[PDB]
């Protein structure tokens, strides 16, 4: 199997749990529980050449609970970089973050994202973000929450590390499916189905 | 005088009977909530080979399939009571993550127009895989 | 499990049992990496750990772990290092140099150990800035000296020189103090002449790529920092830009070097430095033609194919030649010998700008509008770039992104649809294109227009037809207007129209139609000039309009009334005065057909046209006709008002329906959508419905209450519920619409305002928490803002019924009722402002849950709750200030100015609050600014607590000593002396004062700060 470890940072609260997440098992969490040191979650994408799979190392951004900290990054073949548009505290540290990170990822692949751009009130405007540009990364306007670009990193990640530039993600193949209850049933049906105001 | 030249889905033996967009929950029942699993087209795809008529669902963009399964006889739409425009009903065997699992899945539409073409359609399958 | 052995310090460390957790946190998976990776931190975060680091060090065979360890002593060396004692320090010191001198020895290790080695230079370079040079004169010279003895050495050396540069010169500003970053910053300055001497020495000695790589690495470091003679007056410069250019190898890192240097700090007057500056410019450019690819190599197909570290040379290069030419392009414009450089120069920019990569592009871009702009106003200099300009135009125009307007796309089927969301990040590319553009057009309106019709002639007889093609082209053709005179911009858009409809005509199929309708449309709505003057064109667009709000293609639908609106906005004086040869005024014609119009609309749509025609409305300023136009245009919704408020006047339960609440709610929107438009001017239509509206109010609140009596809290979620609450949302909607442009504020609070407290608030106070809509509040705020003033009564009204059971549902938590949450401090927020009264009214218990509320607000992460609950503090104590030696005012200090000041040092200190830090000092400075200017009259302090007569500065001084003891007692009691005194002098200069908070915020993360510091100036 060709797998890459990627390593995730970035502030405590711009949505690097729920990004991983939402791309895991396809839910949005709108809780914010912290993660404590280090998550790590195979992920596996089916492209055009084959499966890639990364193992994602979810880091904490909070500093009380950051663990080993630059510890995670060892041996790190890939990185993203998240901060909050919302949030000009999460882009202005994103030079720290990018420091501890390329001190031991000498020469990797790097996406910076700016998160939460489904909010209205956006305060990290578009013409601000230009740390990239001189460090070499790749940068997207994401949402976990509206799913805006939100492929699109592991999709640039993919072709770096496969080395192959017209990469596509393709759509895996579908088997034949195979051939109390009521309790279980009762409780969804009056359980309300959240944000029912969304277009879907 | 002859010039010599310059030198799978797994649904291509299956027929669209209906397709819609869709956003697809499944309810954890440990926390009582219902999660995402994913959003995009919802097809009901007809085996030409069996007769059999599936539910064959992919998110968008990373095409990954959040539901695959027989549209069985014996399920039930059933009204969420939050909303005029989803189903839900309980799936003993749905193999989108891989090993055969049951859920009890929601799935809400663009409207409910679109909930009750649906159900139409859920119910015109459930004949044909009788048959 | 066997893995938590190393947790016991009771027992001597097993490294072979570390090794293992290591190793299974590294490279394990599942449950036995997580245990591991717990197990570890728990190790690394115990505070005796860091004596294990020696061992971990000597007996370890896993890189990992020795990281680790190495990690250990770093969080001790820069929290705790001045903890120790003097032999630890000198003893950890030593093992940590010895490692280094060690390792790289070693050849094996040096080059298979890189990131251990690299973890051990920046673990020194802690060790360097708690000790250099004060108690280490000696590190820099002995550094020189071990250089020159082994190539490893040397090298590693400028790793570690790398690092220093880095922590003191560019990451110093937040991990140090003022005086600490001055003191690091003058040390290096001192010894860098020796440090320059041997990095000279080393580039021009040319042996080993990878020590002239690292010693590359080292400048591009010290560029940010050092005097313009060391690289101006050595020859450095021919070096960088001859030599390391032709090796791969140092290309990459002297390349960006070279781009610093573009930004060194140069005289302007000196003949000599400029030649130099336009010589090492030469230089690179000449090694690039040569070495790399000439200037009209496809430097598209080039980073397309990404081969080895092609795209990141390309990023290097647009970053290298849009730096030096912005600052120094005109070096290059007036000796007739530089010219073939300057354009060289920028023909490799035109060839970078044809890359597909977005981010690339907006680098480029952000270049060509600092050229353009510069060539629209510098007298003589355009002629020079013209052809370059020429080129620019086809880049930009063949690369238009689409513009918010066009709502169509084309989906993976090759199917055109209408979008799925907004494409939110083009919106700023599409704008920086449009700019670039406007400016081109004008240095050379002939160019552009030539260009863009024969562009267009191409489309129509299908050469080079496609729908990207007539898509960019369409989009640009909008995009540049008003930058031709009237006349050429007549012809042309005739010219242009005349096509687009032949275009129209010939490719037939709904995908076809969609993208040539979408085109059109964008075109028209960007040339309202265009439109004015031609009014027989403008109506015939209109109607052409209509007709697509019957299509069945949805998104041509959407756009249709978008535009319609686009274009009322700067066209609707045409649409309200009787054009010549026309029996009316259109705005008669098209109220009169609108059912017919907007018959297959939805709803939404159905009020973004009304809410045009309120925008034509209101361009009539005779009373009468614009009262009858509003009538005229209202008489669907209002006769579907009327009928409802029969039929549910006399079955209070037909509401039971969603088709009649649907309805209603409909009804309600429109006239939203008509009042936003109308403002001032929606007034006689609100008061056809007002009172009938409020009676309406009670009747759906009165279902909602009874649903979840009989249903539950569930009954919230339901259809119907959710129905019922809509149209209490909009009718507040409309409300606030309605106050916040109203210009009658006498008719507000005479006629409105007694029925919407009556009708709104006791409903908000006596429903369930889960019931209350945050809507009313927002309402309120309204309200407050525009007649506060006048109705003193109404806002304590106001606060009696959603203050208390507001705060009680947001006060157990963060997180629940978030739109409550922060509508409730904006009510709070101006009822301070414009009704400060209301809170002297309010009984002392009450009084305390407010500054309660305040504070609450000051710890809240959210950006909108925690702004506001600043700014109320710092009002409401200008408030008081403003009621001077009184009662209130005094008993208010005794009460709450402590408590205000210590809530706000907790939130400065607790590094959870970092984005309110400017409001937070400024509220810190004026509370302590009011004691330092004697503008409390009574003694803070109980009688007896202190002697008598104590001054309150006295005072004040004591207990912030007291407290920051207690809440920091790892800090000595000068420290926090120092700190009161320079930051109680200094609360007249916020800039100063939030450099003494920095100062303090840098202390409290370590032991035995120097207090000192506080005295920076
Ligand atoms: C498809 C057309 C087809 O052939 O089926 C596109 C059509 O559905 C959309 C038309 C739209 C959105 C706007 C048009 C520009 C409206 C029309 C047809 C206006 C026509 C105006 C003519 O009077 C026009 C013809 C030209 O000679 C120029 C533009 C003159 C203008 C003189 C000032 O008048
Ligand atoms: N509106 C919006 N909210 C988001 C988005 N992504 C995440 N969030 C929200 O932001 C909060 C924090 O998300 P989380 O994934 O825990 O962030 P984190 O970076 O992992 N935090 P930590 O570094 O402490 O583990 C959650 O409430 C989550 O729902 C987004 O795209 N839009
Ligand atoms: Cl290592
Ligand atoms: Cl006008
Ligand atoms: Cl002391
Ligand atoms: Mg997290």
């Amino acid at each position: 199997q060709v797998q890459f470890k990627l390593v995730l940072v970035g502030d405590g609260g711009t949505g690097k749990t729920t990004f991983v997440k939402r791309h895991l098992t396809g839910e949005f969490e709108k809780k914010y529980v912290a993660t404590l040191g280090v998550e790590v979650h195979p992920l596996v994408f089916h492209t055009n050449r084959g499966p890639i799979k990364f193992n994602v190392w979810d880091t904490a951004g909070q500093e009380k609970f950051g663990g080993l900290r630059d510890g995670y990054y060892i041996q790190a073949q890939c990185a993203i970089i998240m901060f909050d548009v919302t949030s000009r505290v999460t882009y202005k540290n994103v030079p720290n973050w990018h420091r501890d990170l390329v001190r031991v990822c000498e020469n990797i692949p790097i996406v910076l994202c700016g998160n939460k751009v489904d909010i209205k009130d956006r305060k990290v405007k578009a013409k601000s973000i230009v740390f990239h540009r001189k460090k070499n990364l790749q940068y997207y306007d994401i949402s976990a929450k509206s799913n805006y670009n939100f492929e699109k990193p592991f999709l640039w990640l993919a072709r770096k590390l496969i080395g192959d530039p017209n990469l596509e993600f393709v759509a895996m193949p579908a088997l034949a499916p195979p051939e109390q209850y009521e309790h279980d049933l009762e409780v969804a049906q009056t359980t309300a189905l959240p944000d029912e105001d969304d277009d879907l | 005088i002859h010039f010599e030249p310059v030198v799978k889905t797994m649904e291509e033996d299956e027929e669209v009977l209906y397709k819609v967009r869709a956003k697809l929950f499944r309810f954890d029942k440990d926390a009582k909530e219902w999660k995402e699993r994913g959003t995009g087209d919802c097809k009901f795809l007809k085996n030409k080979k069996t007769n059999k008529v599936r539910i064959l669902m992919r998110r968008d963009k990373t095409l990954k399939i959040c539901a695959n399964h027989i549209i069985a006889p014996e399920y039930t739409l059933k009204p969420n009571v939050g909303s005029d425009r989803s189903w839900v009903y309980a799936c003993t065997a749905d193999i989108a993550e891989g090993e055969a699992e049951a859920f009890t899945f929601a799935i809400r539409f663009g409207s409910k127009e679109n909930a009750d073409k649906f159900k139409e359609e859920f119910e015109k399958a459930q004949e044909i895989n009788k048959k | 499990g066997a893995m938590e052995g190393i947790l016991d310090f009771s027992n001597d460390l097993d490294i072979a049992l570390l090794d293992q957790v290591v190793s299974t946190f590294y490279q394990g998976s599942g449950v036995q990496q997580k245990q591991a990776q717990e197990i570890l931190t728990k190790f690394q975060d115990n505070p005796d750990a860091w004596q294990k680091a020696d061992q971990i060090l000597q007996f370890s065979t896993n890189p990992q772990s020795k990281f680790i360890a190495l990690s250990i002593l770093d969080k001790l060396i820069t929290r705790k290092w001045k903890l120790l004692p003097n032999d630890h320090r000198i003893g950890i010191r030593n093992f940590v140099v010895g490692m280094i001198i060690s390792m790289c020895q070693d050849d094996e290790v040096f080059k298979t150990q890189k990131n251990l080695i690299n973890k051990s230079d920046l673990t020194l370079v802690q060790i360097l800035k708690q000790e250099w040079p004060q108690n280490w004169p000696e590190f820099i010279p002995e550094l020189i000296g071990s250089s020159s003895s082994s190539v490893n050495v040397c090298e590693n050396n400028m790793i570690v020189l790398k690092l220093l540069s880095e922590e003191v010169f560019d990451f110093s500003a937040e991990q140090m103090t003022q005086a600490k970053a001055l003191h690091l910053k003058n040390s290096m300055s001192k010894e860098f002449e020796q440090i320059f001497k041997l990095c000279f020495q080393v580039l021009e000695q040319g042996s080993s790529s990878s020590l002239i790589v690292a010693t590359l690495e080292s400048l591009l470091r010290y560029l940010h920092w050092i005097p313009y003679r060391y690289i101006y007056e050595t020859n450095i410069l021919e070096l960088l830009s001859t030599k390391f250019m032709t090796s791969p190898d140092t290309r990459a890192i002297t390349l960006k070097c070279l781009t610093e240097v573009s930004n060194l700090k140069i005289p302007q007057d000196n003949d000599l430095i400029k030649r130099q500056t336009v010589l090492f410019f030469q230089n690179t450019l000449q090694q690039i033609a040569t070495s790399v690819m000439p200037v009209t190599a496809d430097l598209k197909a080039t980073y397309a194919n990404a081969n080895g570290n092609d795209q990141s040379f390309l990023q290097d290069l647009a970053m290298f030649l849009t730096t030096y030419l912005a600052r120094n392009r005109a070096l290059l414009e007036s000796d007739e010998s530089l010219r073939e450089l300057l354009l060289n120069a920028h023909q490799y920019l035109i060839q970078l700008s044809k890359i597909e990569e977005r981010e690339l592009f907006k680098t480029t871009l952000d270049y060509w509008h600092n050229l353009v702009a510069d060539l629209f106003y510098e007298p003589l200099k355009k002629h020079i770039y013209e052809e370059i300009c020429s080129q620019l135009r086809l880049v930009i125009i063949e690369n238009m992104v689409r513009p918010e307007e066009v709502l169509v796309v084309e989906n993976d089927e090759g199917e055109i649809v209408r979008e799925f969301v907004k494409e939110s990040d083009t919106i700023q590319l599409y704008k920086s294109e449009r700019e670039v553009l406007v400016y081109l057009t004008h240095l050379n309106v002939i160019d552009t227009e030539e260009i863009m019709i024969s562009k267009l002639a191409r489309q129509i007889d299908g050469s080079e037809w496609s729908w990207h093609n007539i898509n960019t082209l369409s989009w640009a053709i909008g995009s540049i207007s008003g930058t031709m005179s009237e006349d050429t911009e007549k012809r042309f858009v005739v010219t242009v129209i005349k096509d687009l409809l032949d275009l129209c005509v010939k490719k037939r199929g709904k995908d076809n139609k969609a993208v040539v309708a979408s085109d059109i449309m964008y075109v028209v709505g960007q040339y309202p000039r265009f439109l004015k003057a031609h009014w027989n064109f403008l109506r015939t667009v209109i109607l052409a309009l209509f007709e697509f709000m019957h299509e069945t293609h949805e998104g041509v639908q959407d756009m249709a009334c978008d535009t319609f609106i686009k274009i009322v906005q700067k066209c609707k004086y045409h649409f309200v005065i009787q054009q010549p040869r026309e029996s009316e005024p259109f705005i008669q014609t098209i109220i009169r057909d609108i059912q017919k119009t907007t018959a297959d609309l939805q709803p939404q749509q159905v009020h973004t046209f009304y809410k045009a025609c309120g925008i034509i409305i209101s361009e009539e300023r005779s009373v009468a006709e614009r009262n009858r136009l509003l009538s005229d245009l209202m008489q669907l919704p209002n006769m579907a008002w009327d009928t409802i408020v029969e039929q549910s006047t006399a079955n209070p339960t037909l509401l039971l329906d969603s088709e009649t609440v649907k309805i209603i709610a409909n009804i309600i929107k429109t006239n939203v959508a008509v009042c936003t438009s109308m403002g001032a001017d929606f007034y006689p239509q609100l008061g056809h419905i007002y009172y009938n509206m409020l009676q309406l109010y009670r009747a759906v609140s009165s279902m909602i209450s009874a649903q979840v009596a009989a249903e539950g809290l569930i009954a919230t979620k339901t259809p119907k519920v959710r129905g019922l609450r809509t149209i209490k949302k909009e009718i507040l909607k409309l409300v606030e619409t309605y106050i916040s442009k109203a210009r009658n504020l006498d008719d507000v609070v005479k006629v409105l305002v007694e029925p919407l407290l009556n009708a709104v608030l006791e409903d908000y106070m006596n429903n369930v928490p889960d019931a209350r809509d945050a809507e009313v509040l927002n309402c309120m705020t309204t309200v407050v803002e525009k007649v506060g003033h006048m109705i003193p009564q109404g806002v304590i009204l106001i606060l009696q019924s959603v203050f208390e059971c507001t705060l009680d549902m947001i006060n157990k938590d963060f997180t629940e009722y978030p739109e409550h949450r922060v509508e409730f401090y904006k009510l709070l927020k101006v009822i301070n402002e414009k009704s400060f009264a209301a809170f002297l009214e309010l009984p002392p218990a009450a009084f305390k849950l407010f500054v309660d509320a305040i504070c609450w607000a000051f710890k809240h992460n959210n950006r909108d709750v925690e702004v506001n609950g600043l700014q109320i503090a710092l009002d409401l104590v200008k408030n008081i200030e403003r009621m001077g030696n009184v009662p209130f005012a005094n008993e208010f200090h005794k009460n709450y100015f402590f408590i205000f000041v210590s809530e706000t040092f907790f939130v400065l200190t607790d590094s959870d609050h970092k984005s309110g830090f400017s409001k937070q000092a400024l509220l810190l400075m004026k509370l302590i600014s009011l004691v330092y200017d004697n503008k409390i009259s009574v003694p803070l302090y109980q009688e007896a607590e202190v002697p008598q007569g104590t001054s309150n500065q006295v005072y004040l001084s004591q207990y912030l000593a007291n407290m920051l003891s207690n809440a920091f007692p790892h800090l000595t009691s000068e420290q926090i002396a120092s700190f009161l005194s320079a930051l109680t002098k200094q609360c007249k200069d916020l800039v100063v004062f939030k450099g003494t908070l920095r100062d303090f915020l840098v202390q409290i993360k370590e032991v035995g700060g120097d207090p000192t510091d506080y005295l920076f100036a």
